[PDB]
């Protein structure tokens, strides 16, 4: 991005992203009936969407529960934002898993993300990402963790939620290269499953206790070895002045600029 | 007739103050008009000195009032006008009007005009002391404000009268502006102040206003002054108090309509003078340019200027006023190059080479600007553009007269004065960004500057020259020659002033609007010149006093205001209702078009992307438009903002949006027009921001409100969020600041750095001192929380605000002002928002902030608390308050609906001796009493009645009394009611009901235990209070006549939640213990107000569900008309005073024909409120509307009063009720009111209980009351709300009742939510636990922890803590969790008790009282107070130490510290013979020690404090 012009054109894009979130589309296809069905609050999908970009992908982490004596439904009752920068193609979010006494009450449901372009398959990045998380953290369980995409379609949203097959997780932790066309990447690696919306309960938001989630514009402070805290606070919008300190720190004058036109009428307050 | 539509544009004056309202002129005596090329020349020679009057001499500075002689030191003689005016000033409050051209200095005569009231407030051993007077000098220019306040403050400093300027902010400068005495102000600032309503507080001590140079009324800015004039005149006509008036204007006609509009008398309140008395004779030259081509004009003007410079080249002085800052210094060095390229012609303008001290301007070279180069020449330049120190440094030589040509600005002339031989007005025009173009600069500017031609000493006759245009130079002449009329230009703003008065309450209807137009100059002016303002003489005669054309005027105001939703006004009612929109318009001086613009634009999810367009679209900057010039740097300003501007492209929208951006960014701008428009638009943008902030803080758009507060603070700091939190401190060095900035290090992390540990990163080890100094001077507050669910709908949250900062006055100020918000989880739904200010005096102290917030069915996992300093940018404090532990309260079941049963009369009971006591009173019992009857009278089981205040469960208790009387002759009955005064009135009625009609005596419990035991058992029905019936029978097993009580009633036990409820609850558990263990049955009756959880309390008292009468507020004989009024100024004084008209108008609407009982906030405020009531009756012509009898009827009961004003108050039919009212006076007022000779009674919050006079309307004012121990106000008690809202009880005649309550918006929803449905109630013996368990341990009732658990097992705590536990601090609602909590609290309380040496717990199982517990529960004092006593008791005891020992008791912790009692208390501790070790002025313990010293000296303080004295006795 041009860093000045692509800066504004997408900032004035972003100013009405809430337009979409009364136009989302739900993933309806053949059901497994033996797996889970993952139910998400409408308003946190709202916020998770309006905070995003329509080219830069962001990802959130689902925390939530199973209800007592109703196992195979997965309530998504909280979403965590971690520090990250994403590309327009995927999301890059550090290896540190969000831990909390808040996140104690819940099991990690997996990961969900924005998507600019409509793609009726799992993004290779997504499959290898869930894999690579499986590779170092047994906290996620294969029968329990899923990969959501939510594309920004023409003024609308269209979301789907997938789960990996065994060879799916296998090839994912196999792959290293970062092209959308990794050899040995095939539609054998995922399975799309039942996700539902909810006005039925309330999800809540998680934000780092000290920092942001959109290091998108600071390619400097984000490192796969960097570490972060968390809190229940609201993700501020993609471009809010916290995540853009350089240009808000871009001021170049010589301070006696007040020399010119010194007629000084106030008379008020 | 009906309203008539009007178009107000073509009837207001274009080019305001440039009209020349009269379209003919006349030349002066020596006038000469001459024709040259492209320039016409008008000259005028100076008039003749008006001769010395026939023995009219100047008055000596001694000959005048010697008291006023202060501050004029060194002035020995008087000016001619001074002497002519001194008689009128010092002899008359006649509304003054000084008509004199520039040079008379009528400031010194306004001096004596104010010195009248300045001496009026003086004493012998004391001075002018300012508790009486403060006069406001309205001046039009900030330069005049500065110079006048500066000179006068030190002038009268010999008398030490505080001269200050009204330039502080509303709350920022209200405290220190209260101790600001006679003050200068801009009329515009005063307009914003009086629109906000703070001016009323400093009013009524507002003795005098001076209006210096009222000629500004000729401008469009005259509208504000006209509004102020009409306001002062009209509101002084209703206040009946005068206001001293000084007026000033330059020599001009129409002085008679001037005096009219100023209420000045032409008789002797006038001071008119011609322009011939100029102490410097005034020669005039005016150069009108007929040049079409501005190109050739741009050269010819400089040419004429060079000619005039040749005219004054020799021994002379010129002062040239130019329009721009740059063009100023450009107009100089033009003279330089001119005298240089004319071959040294006109130069060498000293006495030689170095003679005339060319060495002055030679040895003075080094200056910051390039004027260092002009100083080597004969020319110089001076302006605050050049510098501020250099301005004084150049005026130094100008007073040395060593600069023969001074180029400067109109503001530098109108500032500190320096006069000149010649004045040069260069062009007379300016670029109005409001007009967005070129235009003339109005009269008063030229007046000031061209009045500097000629000095007071340094010459005889001064001449001046104005270079102007051909078509308008005639008006320029008619301006200085007093042919210039002065009209009003409010005619366009009229609707705004109407909106303003409707918001202020100074106009309810068009009728009051026309009365306000009556104090307007447009009345007198449009009268005297009707054909001019569009009043044809024919229609003038058709409407001779013009009421109908004044209402056709009013028509446009009403139409436009309703169209912009600034008022909600009807066609027929004639009155208007203002809304939040009109409120914001008035409070922020917002224009009624921009108000609808905000209402149309602002939505919830506004970003800064759209806020930029919304801020540039503001109609305030309408005629500012992007020039062809700017369109280049327009893309440059677009290419620098951290916010995107693709919203709008090169246009007015882009111009203003980018200009705001730059104003924040601290950006440079090339063009002078650019810089001017930026300055102006940004000046308006601050108020625009605060207005949008009000709108968003009302409607509740959370993100918009956050962004808006931050944007205001940002334009304040002149820096965006991107400057380090060390930006709020201008005391930092910019280099170190930027070094610590460039790092990615949170300013919310800096505090853990020590003196040097902050510099340890930035490599700044030697600056660490100031580093940490600022790091701690950064405002910082810490906050903690308590939570409790009240209802399943809405929990309550209590705040603790400790200081994490160190305050400092030039950095903090007088207070820390913070906006806090109780906000939804996602920060979307604004559940509430409050604005607090903790003074510097009030610093470091946690102030108890208490609020409730709601929840819903899809419960959220937490809420948020936001705290933001108001103006401080990058200041924040967050509190995510967690609900993750919530125990959602028990939904209290439905109440018993009122079955419409046959109307039961007193012929229900068979006993005639019983039917008698009702027969002569009423026709029938209300269905509440009549459905509870079959239980209370016809049955013996435990009965419970929950009925809202005014439903009469007392009569159903009387039915049980009747049952008991029929059952046993000498049956004993206990009436335990918490309310002492209500219980006194109940016993008073019972003494006649039973002892007289039924011959059964009534007993009333008093203090002494023995005589009280004599009272009970001898009396058949014994009335008492909670602790009154706890103290006696706390050992009840020892008492025989106690176990022999047949009936027991707990009257108004819903006060259990409130204080004094725990004692009653313990004594009622003891009553249940009697009815259990005594082997006899004891009838149990429980009366309460509207109750949701009724069944639990019923069971805890032992009542059936068939017998517990739980009824809704909708079940009562008198339906309600219940009204709430939200007051937006949370300041106690300003609120209480500005909300005056609302109560009398609420009468005039709801109860102008029936009884009004008005509960007020203070013993004194009752008086002030009744006085304001009578005064508002005076204005609202219906006078003596409260008096229902003849005048000589009053004398027979008015013969008994001591209060002087109470006699006139009775003649007005209002009357007061308070502790100050002597018992006979109170009873007499009550008698007149109960008869109905009185109508509306000013009753206290303290008299809310013990009254027998109900009403039709009950009006609560100022629900907050001020307590001194925490030095803050609090809200009124819920039970107080219930009682005083029920106080409207006229089921005798009135088919319904009227209740009104005007409190804050915070306590608006409080009543609206906690009044309609019932109230919940918990027990607090859990808090005060030592008392009951102590009494039980000393009685051996509870002798072991087992027994303590068993005792707790019969209380209402047992029930309710098990029902909604977390509100009682129980995290588990189960049975074992209940046992856990109970036994744990038992262990802790018995352990703390034994540790305080109260009793010995044997083995940790048994318990046995000690001498402590014995004496404690004997004297009925708290065990902890007795512990402090045991720590005080020593062998070397003297009465002096023991007095403080036994006054430190919590038993005297009920005596409060009242409103501002800190100085008198120290004066009284002074005149008491015992001192104190650091005597505390907010300690009721030091208060009590001083009061006991008073008791020992027999020294009679006030009866207010003697109440506390006797209570502590």
């Amino acid at each position: 991005f041009s860093s000045k012009t692509e800066w504004r054109v997408r900032a004035i894009s972003a100013a009405n992203l809430h337009l979409r979130t009364n136009h989302i589309y739900v993933s309806s296809d053949d059901i497994k009936e033996t797996g889970y069905t993952y139910i998400l609050p409408k308003n946190v999908l709202k916020k998770f969407i309006c905070i995003s970009d329509l080219r830069a992908q962001i990802a959130g982490y689902l925390y939530g529960v199973s209800p007592p004596d109703n196992p195979q439904v997965k309530e998504i009752r909280c979403i965590v934002m971690v520090p990250q920068w994403g590309t327009h193609q995927t999301v890059h979010l550090p290896g540190q898993l969000p831990q909390h006494e808040y996140l104690k009450e819940m099991e990690p449901l997996g990961w969900i993300h924005t998507q600019p372009n409509e793609s009726p398959q799992l993004s290779p990045q997504d499959v290898t990402t869930h894999a690579k998380i499986m590779a170092d953290n047994p906290s996620w369980d294969g029968e329990k963790t899923i990969i959501i995409t939510c594309s920004f379609t023409p003024g609308s949203c269209t979301l789907t939620a997938y789960k990996l097959t065994p060879s799916g997780y296998e090839w994912g932790r196999q792959n290293t290269d970062k092209g959308n066309n990794p050899k040995g990447y095939l539609p054998s690696h995922y399975e799309r499953v039942q996700m539902l919306l909810s006005d039925r309960f309330l999800g809540f938001f998680m934000v780092p206790a000290q920092s942001s989630w959109n290091y998108n514009f600071m390619g400097v402070r984000h490192d796969p070895n960097m570490k972060y805290e968390l809190q229940l606070a609201n993700p501020k919008e993609f471009y809010h002045e916290v995540h853009r300190p350089s240009h808000f720190l871009n001021f170049a004058l010589l301070q006696e600029g007040e020399v010119y036109s010194a007629d000084r009428e106030d008379l008020y307050a | 007739a009906p309203r008539q539509v009007l178009d107000l544009e073509d009837l207001v004056f274009t080019q305001g103050s440039h009209f020349m309202a009269n379209k003919r002129c006349q030349l002066p005596d020596g006038s000469f008009r001459r024709q040259r090329k492209g320039y016409e020349e008008v000259h005028v020679p100076a008039l003749k000195p008006k001769p010395f009057g026939s023995e009219e001499q100047l008055l000596p500075v001694e000959k005048l009032p010697k008291y006023a002689q202060a501050g004029f030191e060194g002035f020995k003689t008087l000016n001619r006008i001074q002497s002519k005016l001194y008689r009128a000033a010092l002899e008359t409050d006649e509304n003054l009007l000084l008509c004199a051209p520039t040079g008379a200095g009528k400031t010194n005569v306004a001096l004596m005009c104010m010195l009248r009231e300045i001496g009026k407030h003086i004493n012998m051993d004391g001075t002018i002391n300012v508790d009486d007077f403060k006069i406001i000098y309205i001046a039009p220019m900030r330069s005049l404000v500065q110079e006048m306040v500066g000179s006068f403050g030190k002038r009268l400093a010999t008398y030490g009268i505080t001269v200050a300027e009204l330039t502080g902010d509303h709350q920022l400068c209200k405290e220190e502006i209260s101790a600001t005495q006679i003050i200068v102000c801009t009329p515009e600032k005063w307009d914003i102040i009086t629109r906000k309503g703070g001016e009323r507080t400093y009013t009524q001590l507002v003795r005098l206003i001076i209006l210096d140079e009222i000629h500004l009324l000729h401008d469009d800015r005259g509208p504000v002054l006209e509004a102020l004039v009409a306001r002062a005149i009209r509101n002084i006509e209703m206040t009946q108090e005068d206001v001293r008036l000084i007026g000033l204007s330059a020599t001009l006609p129409n002085y008679e309509d001037v005096a009219t509009f100023l209420r000045v008398d032409p008789a002797k309140g006038l001071f008119y003078f011609d322009n011939s008395f100029r102490p410097v004779p005034l020669e005039q030259t005016y150069v009108g340019i007929t040049e079409k081509k501005a190109i050739k004009r741009f050269q010819i003007m400089n040419e004429i200027v060079y000619e005039k410079i040749m005219e004054h080249a020799g021994k002379n002085q010129v002062l040239v006023f130019v329009h721009s800052r740059k063009e100023t210094g450009k107009t100089a060095r033009a003279i330089r190059d001119m005298c240089l390229e004319k071959d040294t012609l006109g130069l060498f303008l000293r006495e030689g080479s170095a003679s005339t001290e060319v060495l002055r301007t030679e040895a003075e070279q080094c200056k910051n600007l390039e004027l260092k180069d002009l100083l080597p020449y004969g020319f110089a330049i001076h302006h605050a553009g050049m510098t501020r120190v250099d301005r004084t440094l150049v005026e130094d030589l100008f007073a040395d007269k060593h600069i023969q040509v001074l180029v400067s600005t109109a503001t530098l002339a109108w500032g500190v004065n320096l006069p000149a031989h010649t004045v040069i007005i260069k062009g007379t025009q300016v670029y109005s960004p409001e007009k967005g173009r070129w235009t003339e600069l109005g009269a008063l500017d030229i007046l000031q500057m061209l009045g500097r031609a000629g000095r007071p000493q340094y010459d005889t006759k001064g001449e001046g020259i104005l270079i102007t245009s051909h078509g308008e130079l005639q008006y320029y002449l008619s301006l200085l020659n007093q042919q210039l009329p002065i009209e009003s230009q409010m005619v366009s703003k009229l609707p705004d002033m109407l909106n303003a008065e409707i918001v202020l309450g100074n106009v309810q209807n068009a009728k009051d609007a026309v009365n306000w137009l009556g104090y307007a100059y447009l009345y007198i002016r449009m009268l005297r010149s009707p054909t001019l303002y569009g009043i044809s003489h024919d229609d003038l005669k058709g409407d001779p006093l013009l009421d109908q054309r004044r209402l056709d005027l009013v028509h446009t105001a009403a139409l436009m205001l309703d169209k912009n939703n600034l008022v909600k006004y009807d066609k027929k009612t004639g009155n208007f209702q203002v809304t939040e929109l009109g409120r914001i318009a008035s409070h922020y001086y917002i224009t009624n078009d921009t108000v609808q613009t905000y209402n149309q634009l602002l939505k919830p999810t506004l970003s800064e992307i759209e806020l930029f367009r919304v801020f540039s679209l503001s109609s305030e900057f309408k005629n500012i438009t992007v020039r062809e010039e700017e369109k280049l740097e327009l893309q440059k300003l677009l290419e620098r903002v951290p916010i995107p501007v693709k919203e709008s492209i090169e246009e007015p929208s882009a111009k203003i949006n980018v200009l705001l951006q730059a104003f924040i960014s601290q950006l440079k701008l090339e063009g002078f027009a650019l810089m001017a428009d930026m300055v102006y638009v940004t000046q308006s943008a601050g108020r625009l921001m605060r207005a949008i902030f009000e709108i968003v803080l009302n409607r509740g758009w959370a993100q918009l409100t956050d962004k808006t507060l931050n944007l205001c603070k940002m334009i304040d700091k002149r820096m965006w969020q991107s400057m380090c939190p060390l930006r709020q401190f201008r005391k930092l060095p910019e280099e170190v600041v930027k070094k610590i900035e460039k790092k990615n290090f949170p300013f919310e992390r800096l505090y853990d750095l020590n003196h040097n540990e902050i510099g340890e990163l930035i490599r700044m080890p030697k600056m660490g001192k100031t580093i940490h100094k600022y790091v701690h001077l950064f405002p910082k507050l810490e906050l903690s929380v308590h939570l409790q669910p009240i209802t399943r709908s809405t929990l309550k949250v209590e705040l603790t605000i400790t200081p994490d900062f160190q305050w400092d006055e030039k950095v903090h100020g007088s207070s820390e002002a913070f906006w806090i918000l109780v906000e939804d989880v996602d920060s979307e739904v604004i559940l509430h928002h409050e604005y607090f200010l903790l003074k510097a005096k009030y610093a470091q102290d946690e102030h108890l902030i208490t609020f409730f917030v709601p929840v819903f069915e899809p419960l959220p996992p937490q809420y948020f608390i936001r705290v933001v300093s108001d103006r401080w940018l990058s200041c924040e404090t967050q509190l995510p308050v967690s609900f993750r532990h919530l125990i959602l309260p028990e939904k209290y079941p439905p109440p018993t609906e009122l079955l419409d049963l046959q109307p039961l009369p007193v012929s229900a009971l068979r006993n005639s001796a019983f039917e008698s006591l009702y027969q002569d009173k009423f026709p029938f019992f209300n269905p509440i009493q009549t459905q509870v009857f079959n239980t209370v009278y016809n049955s013996d089981d435990n009965v419970f009645v929950g009925a809202p205040t005014g439903s009469g469960k007392t009569i159903c208790a009387e039915f049980a009394i009747l049952r008991m009387l029929l059952q046993s002759s000498e049956g004993r009955c206990v009436y335990i009611t918490p309310m002492e005064a209500l219980a006194e009135q109940v016993y008073m009625d019972w003494y006649e009901k039973f002892q007289d009609r039924l011959n059964k005596k009534v007993v009333l419990l008093t203090g002494e235990t023995s005589t009280d035991l004599k009272l009970l058992g001898k009396g058949n029905i014994i009335i008492s209070t909670p602790e009154k019936w706890d103290i006696l029978s706390r050992r009840w097993k020892q008492r025989k006549n106690v176990q022999n009580i047949n009936l027991f009633v707990v009257d108004e036990v819903h006060l259990i939640g409130g204080e004094n409820g725990p004692v009653l609850e313990v004594i009622c558990s003891r009553m249940r213990y009697i009815s259990s263990q005594i082997e006899r049955p004891i009838r149990i009756v429980a009366l309460s107000s509207s109750l949701s959880n009724a069944k639990d309390v019923a069971h805890w008292l032992g009542c059936s569900a068939t017998s517990t009468f739980n009824f809704h507020p909708n079940v009562r004989p008198v339906p309600l008309e219940l009204h709430i009024q939200g007051f937006n100024i949370s300041h106690t004084q300003t609120r209480l005073l500005s909300m005056a008209k609302p109560v009398y108008h609420a009468i005039t609407k709801h109860s102008p024909k029936k009884p009004v009982i008005v509960f007020v906030p203070s013993r004194k405020q009752t008086r002030l409120t009744a006085i304001d009531i009578l005064t508002t009756c005076a204005a609202d012509i219906q006078r003596q509307r409260f008096l229902h009898c003849t005048e000589k009827d009053l004398i027979p009961y008015l013969e008994k009063l001591s209060d002087s004003t109470l006699k006139e108050t009775l003649l007005n039919g209002v009357g007061y009720l308070h502790e100050g009212l002597s018992p006979m006076e109170r009873r007499l007022v009550e008698q007149l009111f109960s008869s109905g000779a009185i109508q509306v009674v000013v009753a206290s919050r303290s008299l809310c209980w013990g009254m027998n006079v109900a009403a039709h309307l009950v009006i609560i004012m100022d629900t907050q009351y001020y307590n001194g121990k925490i030095h803050a106000y609090v809200d009124y008690p819920i039970y107080d709300v219930l009682q005083m809202v029920g106080h409207a009880n006229r089921p005798l005649q009135d088919d319904e009742g009227r209740c009104v309550i005007m409190c804050q918006g915070s306590k608006k929803d409080f009543f609206k939510k906690f009044l309609y449905e019932p109230l919940p109630v918990e027990s607090h013996l859990d808090h005060c636990m030592h008392d009951h368990f102590n009494a039980e341990i000393v009685t051996k009732t509870i002798e072991n922890k087992q027994d303590a658990v068993d005792y707790l097992t019969w209380t209402f705590l047992y029930r309710r803590m098990t029902q909604n536990p977390n509100y009682y601090n129980l995290q588990g609602i189960s049975h074992r969790h209940l046992s856990d909590h109970l036994s744990e609290l038992v262990e802790q309380t018995l352990s703390d008790l034994e540790q305080s040496k109260c009793i010995s717990i044997e083995d940790e199982m048994d318990v046995a009282p000690l001498n402590l517990g014995m004496i404690a529960a004997y004297y009925y004092i708290n065990y902890t107070t007795i512990e402090l006593f045991s720590m005080s008791l020593n062998a070397k005891t003297k009465v002096r130490g023991l007095i403080e020992i036994i006054s430190n008791a919590a038993e005297y912790e009920n005596i409060p510290i009242r409103h501002h009692e800190d100085n008198l208390l120290r004066q009284l501790a002074q005149k008491v013979p015992h001192k104190l070790n650091n005597p505390k002025f907010n300690d009721p313990h030091v208060k009590t020690n001083l009061l006991l010293q008073a008791h020992l000296s027999r020294m009679q303080l006030s009866a207010e404090l003697q109440s506390d004295t006797e209570e502590i006795l």
